[PDB]
């Protein structure tokens, strides 16, 4: 998280921390629990084999609170375009169910088919890198502003406001950055977006997947 | 047994993922080897294939070393250096296509 | 070296191996008892603190008694351009002088401005990869090669192994090119891959830099 402050421990019990095995190395993402056995994340956080971690805060400590679960399935969206990062939404189904409690229980998705409204302040969170050289052991969070879809249509070649949200004041140093992919964008304690891409420089605005544009496919999939 | 972080930029956009290339610690490799991993992650992370690299206007990666130096390498240039380079001297890799 | 043979033990007493923990990463030549010569890109992205200079080696896997090891105390470059691969030459001052013997000797340089012509017979060498796969050599390899002029630069010295896929490979950077008993080249870069059989290898032309080399070593 760029431009943020350390999150209060377990104040956000839906956060997942994904460890991903690639053909050539490892990748690390965030995600969020949307049902007691289901994690919502990004689709470019897919790997052959994915160890999920719930209920953590200091992710580099072997904590009493954490639950370490592997992903039974990794369901990428069928129309996910790798090249343009279009339809960047993946469901992870856990290999055993979580114990609901103080530090592990899901966040709500939106009621049918409402993305967002410009000007709105929302919160994104994750264990992503905080700068070009350092990362975090701990969950950190920053409060971003929803932008007018004009901004992104000028800067990103493949931005689609039907399925994506445009987020982040260009003037502030506030964004989600590397390692935050698949984290939730919360407004009113509802996950309206999934952290997806932006410029490599961290320079806002950046693009989130509009969760509510895939509500039919999420229910279907968990069914 | 070491992790080298890399970033990929394709057509201006870059996924917000923390990506790592695994290397055996303290292992001397060449820039063919480095190019083949760069071509690898370009295909897996972004669907970017050799004919895509060829068709693009310019495609390169930059290796940032821990001694604050950098080396910038063009993927469409045929040229590369007959030097072995140490895995554990690499700080990070920036791919840009 | 790709397509080469093992050299007679200590046939080239000026051959040098530059090493870090993981071992050899470039070649080099002894040009004075406290001065070795290698290619610029060899050191540009390494920490010179750890470069060890191995004089008098033959099989890099073994303990050798003939060996002598120095650190680099100071480097000298002569307008290195890392993008264009121009003036790809560097001189390293060791933290001591070599005990010259049958296994450690100084090589002999050409005259300033002497340019080699198309067809000259030369010898290339190094502990580089033995083919496009496989690993660093153990025993120092050598290869008879022919200086060429087509598909090259006036600021480079190219070689070719006609009708064979042979040439330098990774780990040969900074290794000498020998022509008429003199060191005329410094192994610099390849094209379209090791041992292409189509594109010549490229050596930094040592004779364009002779005045600069002399003044530093006296």
């Amino acid at each position: 998280i760029i431009g943020g402050r350390e999150s209060r421990p377990h104040s956000r019990p839906y956060m997942a921390y994904l460890q991903i095995q690639s053909p050539a190395g490892q990748s690390r993402c965030g995600g969020f629990l949307v049902r007691e056995d289901f994690v919502l994340t990004a689709a470019h956080c897919w790997g052959s084999n994915i160890n999920v971690t719930l209920g953590a805060h200091n992710i580099q400590r072997r904590e009493n609170t954490q639950q370490h679960i592997t992903a039974r399935r990794a369901i990428r969206h069928p129309q996910y375009n790798q090249r343009t990062i279009q339809n960047d939404i993946m469901l992870l189904q856990l290999s055993r169910r979580v114990r609901r409690n103080r530090n592990v229980n899901p966040v709500a998705l939106p009621r049918a088919q409402e993305g967002l409204r410009p000007g709105t302040l929302c919160t994104v969170a994750g264990w992503g890198r905080v700068s070009m050289r350092r990362g975090t052991d701990t969950l950190r969070e920053v409060q971003l502003r929803v932008q007018r879809d004009r901004q992104c249509l000028r800067i990103f070649g493949s931005y689609d406001p039907r399925r994506q949200i445009c987020v982040g004041d260009r003037r502030e140093r506030k964004a989600a950055f590397k390692g935050d992919s698949g984290g939730p964008l919360l407004c009113n304690n509802v996950a309206h977006g999934i952290v997806s891409y932006g410029k490599s420089s961290g320079v806002p605005p950046e693009v989130f997947t509009r969760v509510s544009s895939f509500l039919p496919w999420i229910r279907t999939t968990m069914r | 047994t070491v992790q080298v972080p890399y970033t990929i930029t394709v057509n201006g956009t870059s996924q917000n993922i923390l990506s790592n290339l695994t290397f055996n610690k303290n292992q001397n490799i060449s820039y063919k080897d480095l190019e083949g991993k760069v071509k690898s992650v370009l295909e897996s992370n972004r669907g970017i294939t050799d004919v895509d690299l060829r068709l693009s206007k310019q495609a390169k990666y930059t290796v940032n070393f821990k001694n604050g130096t950098k080396k910038v390498i063009d993927l469409k240039s045929g040229i590369y250096t007959a030097n072995l380079i140490n895995s554990s001297d690499i700080k990070s890799i920036n791919i840009n296509v | 070296i790709v397509g080469g043979r093992r050299a007679r033990p200590h046939a080239w007493p000026f051959m040098v191996s530059l090493q870090l923990r993981g071992g050899h990463f470039c070649g080099a030549t002894l040009i004075a008892p406290n001065f070795v010569m290698s290619a610029a890109h060899c050191v540009a992205n390494v920490n010179v603190r750890a470069v060890r200079v191995v004089l008098g080696a033959h099989n890099l896997s073994r303990r050798e008694p003939t060996r002598q090891v120095f650190a680099v105390q100071r480097i000298f470059e002569n307008g290195y351009d890392p993008v264009n691969l121009l003036n790809d030459i560097v001189i390293l001052q060791l933290n001591g002088s070599a005990t010259i013997n049958a296994n450690v000797q100084v090589a002999q340089l050409p005259a300033q401005g002497r340019r080699l012509g198309n067809g000259v017979q030369c010898l290339a060498m190094g502990w580089g990869l033995l083919g496009r796969n496989r690993g660093i050599a153990s025993v120092l390899q050598e290869l008879n090669v022919t200086v060429v002029t087509s598909l090259c630069r006036r600021s480079n010295v190219c070689t070719l192994v006609r009708g064979r896929q042979a040439g330098v490979c990774f780990g040969d950077s900074g290794s000498p090119l020998v022509c008429n008993g003199l060191i005329h080249g410094i192994a610099s870069f390849v094209r379209g891959g090791c041992a292409s059989g189509l594109y010549p290898d490229a050596f930094a032309p040592v004779a364009q830099f002779v005045n600069w080399i002399d003044s530093i070593i006296q």
